[PDB]
RNA sequence: UAUAUAUAUAUAUAUAUAUAUAUAUAUAUAUAUAUAUA
RNA sequence: UAUAUAUAUAUAUAUAUAUAUAUAUAUAUAUAUAUAUA
């Protein structure tokens, strides 16, 4: 491969290491990283010359047809709009224009350019129209290019490097070498052809270059001109090329994707063109697979347990597939082909359909094909001008087909109107439901509990926030002089900052401020319009409390919130799998825009009236959250009007209804556009975070229930449909979360419902939603779409396109981040490639290349010095990336499921133990006195020679700079503290409780001499945590950066030869692997697409353990003792301390002090303390006391039973008696089991039984040291 | 929703004016003119005499005690104005922080409606293209 | 001039039957290559 | 040379899918004729 010869020497070495030829070393690790940072990026394109492509792809010159930008922008009413070219009002995206004329030249790199300083000045100072339009166009065009985790060229360099040389085979019988090869990929050939336009003297000038402040462009010569779309096309091509290789797809499918992108790029508005024909691929493949005759195969047999509210499922065998079970819904070929005819891409459909017809039976190949084809959709984070986005989304109002007549209301109650009893229909149903819930909320001593009140107030504060300026204005307007703490370096717009200002003020004085402006933000998306973030101010968030509370009660006490408890997201996995099984018919539904359709004229007025009436049952004089009862005029009786008191809850409703009727008033201040901030109101619900899911899920459930039980039976025609539609209820037939929803039909007896009845049913539902202005957007394709998860016949399909390898969202014109953060990006990037099942061997190779580039970085003072550093590669091992090849071992023996942290280290060393010991003896002189785990052979020196300690400690170092304090600012720190504590401790009982607990605790901890300095979670530190978070949200000063680099280097250079005490002790255990465990399911049945004999290790791991989490006796430790806690503190810290105390045998008052330290009253403290026992605790619950946790990668596997009865901590016939844990086994055995299973999961291949065989020291010695360490911390 | 008596709004608007004839001493006019640099005007093709920045009356007010009125005129309103005007001299104003009525000292008096206009139309000699600019607000006397 | 109904012709779509072509799967025969045995 | 296994090609048979042609039925559009109304 001449390309391998083209690489420079260090990169050739790195490629050899990645191929598994040689063990990786820090030396070559640096040489590769360094040289990448010094050579120009264009050379990566230069590498493409040495690929003899043989693919049938032609790049039409139609691409280079820049449409003039001047006609794509205009300003009216002093705002820069997009003025769409086509008559479609949605063409509001970046056009296809030549950016060239707007460029100057840089002094550093003369070839590339940036915006004219003249243009931006005139747009800023003169507000000149054309200047502003040019600026806006330049800003957004640059931003669209910036939507990548790093420069795409670097990723392309990674792909070439790994693909430059075939990987060496391992000894495994399932290690199939790659079937795909270069010179056959249409993507790379396409990149070659298109890039031929950008060379002048064989130099291959990149069309653009991304920088921290955005992206720069190259000035074209007089002959040529660069269209911004080309850059986007390159990114899509590179992303597709990487994905195709990792997914190992046929070149034909990649060919179709290339043609797909080219056609989109040829026309104007590359983004808009792609967006229009988005769903073509899933419709062609996923929605229509088995609509033929030769159907068959094996399918999972999943059963839903009787208490369906618990969402518990059981795998109970397999089911043979046959024609009677084949999908009933019509295919999707006709509409898709009709759409494709518009863009004359019918060939793509013909190719896809013909290829699809080669999979008549459901098996691994079929789903693998589906996974690959669905991976063809564009992975670009689309971005448009926020001004257009806000103008296009919130300009919608629902259309009600039968409005509530005005005569249907009673007389006013000051603001609200009650609903007349004579009114029926869905509105009546909605009214009663909310009213009933309001009644239940009304009398509930759960509130007025001071602890619960603390939870609600604390829930309102986060590091982020907004609308602070509106807050300061509104209160200053009403004569309220708020405090300030600027010297305490914390952002004013933080929700924390405004909360501190409010602490002292009597609440009712603030009531006028709730009718104030709210700022807004935008977050871009991959396959849809960008999302919206609308953070209310703290006061508004407080007022809306009743709305949330009632919604919560509706959810938690009707359909159990339809999984909106979100305890572990994986509970939806078995649900959709069950929903997609052949015996069941499922329908996917979701509100078209629930945020935009909920409104006051129809919905909120009804809810407000119901809540206000529902609160009538209760003491009319009972203040709630500092809101006192007031007098309101009642005008229900025209003959006898009067005024009566109303409780604080009702007063809240009175104002809340007023606000909703007035409509939200937003203020847009987009930065990408130029000087165009303004404010306009809308009825669109905020819906900026999970706090909105409760309301929409409640209304979603309510309307669905009424439709099923009342509207549909009264209106449908088919008698058979009526027969099956009856005996159906939401609690066992429907789930939802926000707009999203799933509806599944009762099992038709050995049969399926007529599509005719389905059409009748679906039609009526659409009309039902049309009544009150909900577009239901339903579909029926015998698949499962819920929370962006896809299941087909009980097999999960990872939609990889939603996690593009290169793409990353950036919501601001500047990246605003520092170099070390890139490491965390790499770690998160790699995990997705594990969550989604890719070719695990090749994905690992690519990951290391990414890591190598990220391993190095530098910084420069605003005026002064530069700084630099880089990590030894062992860091990434500690961070959770398996090594490819260790010295003395064979490559590719470590599975991706290897746990991060100490566990991964221990497992690696445990396997590597014997070779290290023997090799150290030959190579080095013995150490001077005996070692606990090692002999005299002195492996630690060898590890230092490998730089293991350097990497091990380097990964421990922090990666974000720290802000500095000040003393007059500390007066503000105290002022900030005092007020935060004041806001937290509204009453006095909590303060007395915490103070008593803290005083007793330190007294006990010192006098009993457990230890001193134990940072125990307590409420007094919660404000401190808030303050630190608030100060951290600020951009750090350069001095902090310099401290980081210096500290990091010193930590790297310091010669240390010891791990943490825990890892040192963990090495004392010897673990061995026996035979394979009995299988969970039939290996024939596919469960996750791509986890097949080709991708062996995933296929092994899933097959052995089974995917369905089925903790019938374990419950994965979710039964934490402290169900109710305040924000800021960590439950996982609290229970760990409690168990640690219990193991240490502390006296009960120690528990009492600790519990009282977090607000628990003495009585409940005793009650809680009594529950603490080593028996009822779960394996993971107790094992976490020493930070032994379950890796996130395991959350999709049924590891419970294995850990329970497959990891033998003491097998009688194998273990040495020295390792017998004896009585301490009650808390020793879980630790050993966790270590054992971690090692077993580390190695590749099938899961084997794990057995402790020996502890070098006695088990007693191990337990004693552990108790010491537990007492120390 | 519960509607309010329209008379209250009428009282808020016209009420104060109805008390004018009961007064014993004459009124004093005021305004909060906002400046306009001549650079942008000329840059927009406008023909204007004199260097001093142009200014435009946003809203006129009335008082009667010159002493306290002057004593209250030193406050700097924290509300910018986003002035916009077309070539047809259709002039528009916008306050980036909304101007609340309660912020007005209760000794003042406002007209029910008002139209923004140049304080001195003779300064301009030719309307160029449409113009927009931002400026601060400052209560000032007038004669 | 227009609307409605009926008949006839032509075009397009859907269903069924027959013929031809192409693709895929399975079986059998023949040829060629590679491996193993004699 | 023969046997056995694997791969590829060609031929024949059977099944499935798609396309094209012809026939029949149904729907829609257009034209022409006839009737009725304006």
């Amino acid at each position: 491969e001449e390309l391998f010869n083209a690489l420079p020497q260090p990169l050739q070495q790195l490629s050899l290491a990645l191929a598994g030829e040689i063990p990786l070393t820090d030396h070559i690790f640096e040489q590769a990283a360094s040289t990448w940072h010094v050579q120009p990026r264009s050379l990566t394109y230069k590498l493409l010359d040495h690929i003899p492509f043989s693919t049938p792809v032609v790049v039409p010159p139609s691409i280079y047809h820049s449409l003039d930008w001047s006609k794509c922008f205009a300003v009216n009413q002093d705002r820069v709009e997009r003025v769409p070219t086509i008559d479609d009002p949605d063409d509001v995206y970046v056009p296809n224009s030549d950016i060239g004329p707007l460029l100057t030249s840089l002094h550093t790199i003369p070839d590339y350019g940036f915006l004219h300083p003249a243009i931006e000045n005139d747009a800023t100072t003169l507000r000149a129209e054309r200047a502003r339009c040019a600026s806006t166009f330049y800003k957004i065009a640059s931003s669209q290019a910036r939507q990548v985790k790093l420069d795409p060229i670097r990723m392309l360099g990674f792909l070439l490097l790994v693909q430059a040389r075939p990987r060496v085979p391992s000894g495994l019988v399932t290690d199939q070498p790659t079937r795909r090869d270069p010179t056959q990929s249409p993507a790379l050939h396409a990149i070659w052809q298109v890039m031929q336009y950008y060379k002048v003297a064989g130099v291959y000038y990149a069309p653009a270059l991304v920088v921290p402040s955005g992206a720069i462009w190259w000035i074209p010569p007089p002959g040529k001109r660069n269209v911004v779309s080309v850059q986007y096309l390159l990114t899509d091509l590179i992303n597709l090329a990487i994905l195709a290789h990792m997914t190992d797809m046929s070149p034909t499918l990649e060919l179709t994707g290339v043609l797909m992108y080219l056609r989109a790029a040829s026309s104007h508005s590359h983004a808009y063109t792609l967006l229009q024909m988005k769903s073509v691929f899933p419709a062609l493949s996923l929605r229509s697979m088995y609509r033929n005759k030769g159907f068959g195969g094996k399918a999972p047999a999943i059963e839903w347990t009787e208490p369906r509210s618990k969402y518990k499922f059981r795998w109970t065998g397999v089911t043979q597939l046959h024609d009677g079970l084949r999908p009933r819904s019509p295919s999707m070929d006709v509409p898709t082909l009709e759409v494709l005819t518009k863009y004359e891409l019918v060939d793509i459909g013909h190719i896809i359909i013909r290829e699809r017809n080669a999979h008549p039976r459901h098996n691994h190949d079929s789903v693998r094909f589906v996974r690959d084809v669905m991976a063809l959709t564009s992975g670009m984070y689309l971005v448009r001008q926020p001004t257009m986005s806000v103008l296009r989304e919130y300009s919608q109002v629902p259309d009600i087909k039968d409005p509530i007549p005005p005569s249907a209301w009673t007389g006013p109650i000051g603001n609200v109107r009650y609903l007349l009893p004579s009114v029926q229909g869905p509105a009546r149903h909605l009214y009663d439901t909310w009213r009933a819930a309001a009644r239940q909320i009304a009398q509930d001593p759960q509130w007025h509990d001071p602890l619960n009140q603390a939870i609600m107030r604390a829930q309102y504060v986060t590091a982020r926030g907004g609308s602070s300026a509106s807050l300061k204005f509104a209160l200053k307007v009403t004569g309220i002089v708020l405090p300030e703490y600027d010297d305490s370096k914390v952002k004013k717009s933080s929700k924390i900052y405004q909360a501190a200002q409010i602490a002292r003020i009597a609440f009712m004085l603030l009531i006028a401020a709730i009718h104030a402006e709210v700022t807004m933000g935008i977050r871009n998306q991959v396959q849809r319009r960008a999302r919206s973030i609308m953070p209310l101010n703290v006061i508004q968030q407080a007022i809306s409390a009743p709305h949330t509370l009632v919604a919560n009660y509706i959810n938690k006490h009707m359909n159990l919130s339809t999984t909106s408890g979100s305890v572990v997201t994986d509970k939806v996995i078995p649900l959709i799998l069950y929903a997609s099984t052949p015996p069941n018919t499922v329908v996917n539904v979701d509100i078209k825009a629930c945020d935009a359709s909920i409104t006051y004229n129809y919905f909120l007025s009804v809810i407000c009236g119901a809540m206000h009436e529902g609160f009538e049952v209760g003491n009319a004089d009972a203040a709630f959250m500092g809101v006192p009862s007031t007098i309101v005029s009642d005008r229900r009786s025209s003959v006898a009007p009067y005024s009566r008191p109303i409780s604080g809850l009702q007063t809240m409703v009175q104002h809340l209804a007023d606000l909703y009727a007035a409509g939200f008033r937003y203020s847009v201040s987009d930065a990408f556009s130029s000087g165009n901030k303004f404010s306009f109101p809308t009825s669109t619900f905020p819906s900026g975070s999970t706090a909105t899911s409760t309301e929409h899920t409640a209304n979603n459930s309510t309307m669905m229930e009424y439709f099923l039980n009342v509207h549909a039976p009264s209106h449908v025609k088919s008698a058979s449909l009526k027969r099956i539609l009856t005996d159906m209820t939401i609690q066992r037939n429907y789930v939802c979360q926000g707009d999203d929803g799933i509806l599944l039909l009762p099992h038709e007896a050995a049969s399926k419902i007529s599509a005719d009845d389905m059409n009748e049913l679906l039609t009526c539902l659409r009309d039902y939603g049309q009544l009150f202005g909900w577009n239901y957007d339903i579909d029926w394709s015998d698949t499962a779409e819920y929370l962006k998860l896809y299941a087909l016949m009980g097999c999960r399909i990872p939609n990889t396109s939603r996690h593009p390898p290169v793409g990353k969202e950036y919501a601001a014109p500047q990246t605003d981040e520092i170099w070390p953060s890139l490491i965390d990006i790499v770690i998160g990037h790699h995990l997705n490639g594990v969550t989604d099942v890719l070719n695990w061997r090749e994905w690992l190779r690519f990951s290391w290349a990414f890591a190598c580039y990220s391993s190095r970085g530098g910084y420069t003072n605003p005026k002064g010095q530069s700084f630099s550093a880089q990590y030894p590669w062992w860091t990434f091992v500690y961070l959770g990336i398996p090594p490819i090849l260790l010295p003395g071992q064979t490559p590719f023996i470590h599975s991706c499921y290897m746990p991060p942290g100490d566990q991964g280290m221990f497992s690696i060393l445990n396997g590597w133990r014997d070779w290290l010991i023997s090799h150290a003896s030959t190579t080095l002189p013995p150490l001077r006195h005996n070692h606990p785990v090692w002999g005299l052979s002195d492996v630690p020196s060898l590890l230092s020679q490998f730089g293991v300690y350097a990497g091990y400690h380097a990964a421990q170092h922090y990666r974000r700079p720290k802000p500095a304090p000040e003393t007059a600012s500390s007066d503000s720190i105290n002022q900030i503290t005092s007020d935060l504590t004041e806001y937290l401790f509204y009453d006095s009982a909590l303060k007395a409780r915490v103070m008593k607990g803290r005083y007793n605790w330190e007294r006990l901890s010192s006098s009993l001499s457990l230890n001193v300095g134990s940072r125990v979670p307590s409420l007094f530190d919660v404000p401190g945590k808030w303050v630190a978070a608030g100060r951290d949200a600020e951009k750090p000063p350069p001095s902090s950066v310099e401290d980081m680099f210096t500290s990091l280097n010193r930590c790297i250079r310091r010669p240390t030869h010891s791990f943490s005490r825990l890892l040192e002790l963990y090495l004392r255990v010897h673990v061995t692997l026996g035979e394979s465990i009995p299988l969970a399911i039939d290996p024939d049945v596919p469960q996750v697409a791509g986890a097949d004999p080709a991708n062996d290790d995933h296929w092994f791991k899933y097959t052995c353990l089974g995917d369905i989490p089925s903790a019938t006796r374990n419950y994965f430790g979710e039964s934490l003792f402290v169900g109710r806690v305040v924000s800021g503190l960590d439950v996982e810290a609290v229970d760990a301390t409690l168990l640690r105390l219990k193991i240490l045998g502390a006296p009960p008052e120690a528990f009492i002090a600790v519990l009282n330290g977090i607000g628990m009253s003495d009585s409940e403290a005793h009650q809680i303390a009594g529950r603490i026992s080593l028996a009822n605790a779960q394996l993971v619950q107790i094992a976490r006391v020493v930070h032994l946790s379950i890796p996130s990668s395991w959350m999709t596997l049924n590891t419970g039973p294995y850990i329970h009865h497959h990891a033998y901590d003491f097998k009688p016939g194998i273990t040495q008696p020295s390792a017998k844990s004896r009585d301490k086994s009650i808390w020793m055995s879980p630790i050993l089991k966790l270590l054992c299973t971690s090692y077993a999961m580390t190695v590749a291949g099938p899961v084997r039984t794990s057995i402790v065989t020996e502890i070098d020291g006695s088990a007693a010695a191990l337990s004693g040291n552990l108790r010491v360490w537990m007492r120390d911390v | 929703l519960a509607p309010t008596p329209a008379g209250r709004l009428y009282k808020q608007l016209f009420g104060p004016w109805l008390m004018v004839p009961r007064l014993s001493d004459p009124l004093i006019k005021l305004r909060l003119v906002a400046s306009a640099p001549a650079k942008v005007l000329r840059a927009a093709g406008w023909t204007i005499d004199g260097d001093p920045p142009l200014e435009v009356s946003c809203l006129c007010a009335y008082v009667t005690d010159r002493a306290m009125a002057a004593a209250l005129i030193e406050r700097r309103l924290d509300s910018r104005a986003l002035v916009n005007v077309g070539g047809d001299q259709l002039m528009f104003v916008e306050y980036a922080p909304p101007l609340p009525l309660v912020s007005i000292p209760r000794t003042f008096l406002l007209p029910v409606t008002y139209v923004v206009h140049w304080v001195s139309p003779q300064r301009v000699l030719l309307n160029g293209g449409n113009v927009s600019f931002t400026s601060g607000l400052e209560w000032t006397f007038d004669d």
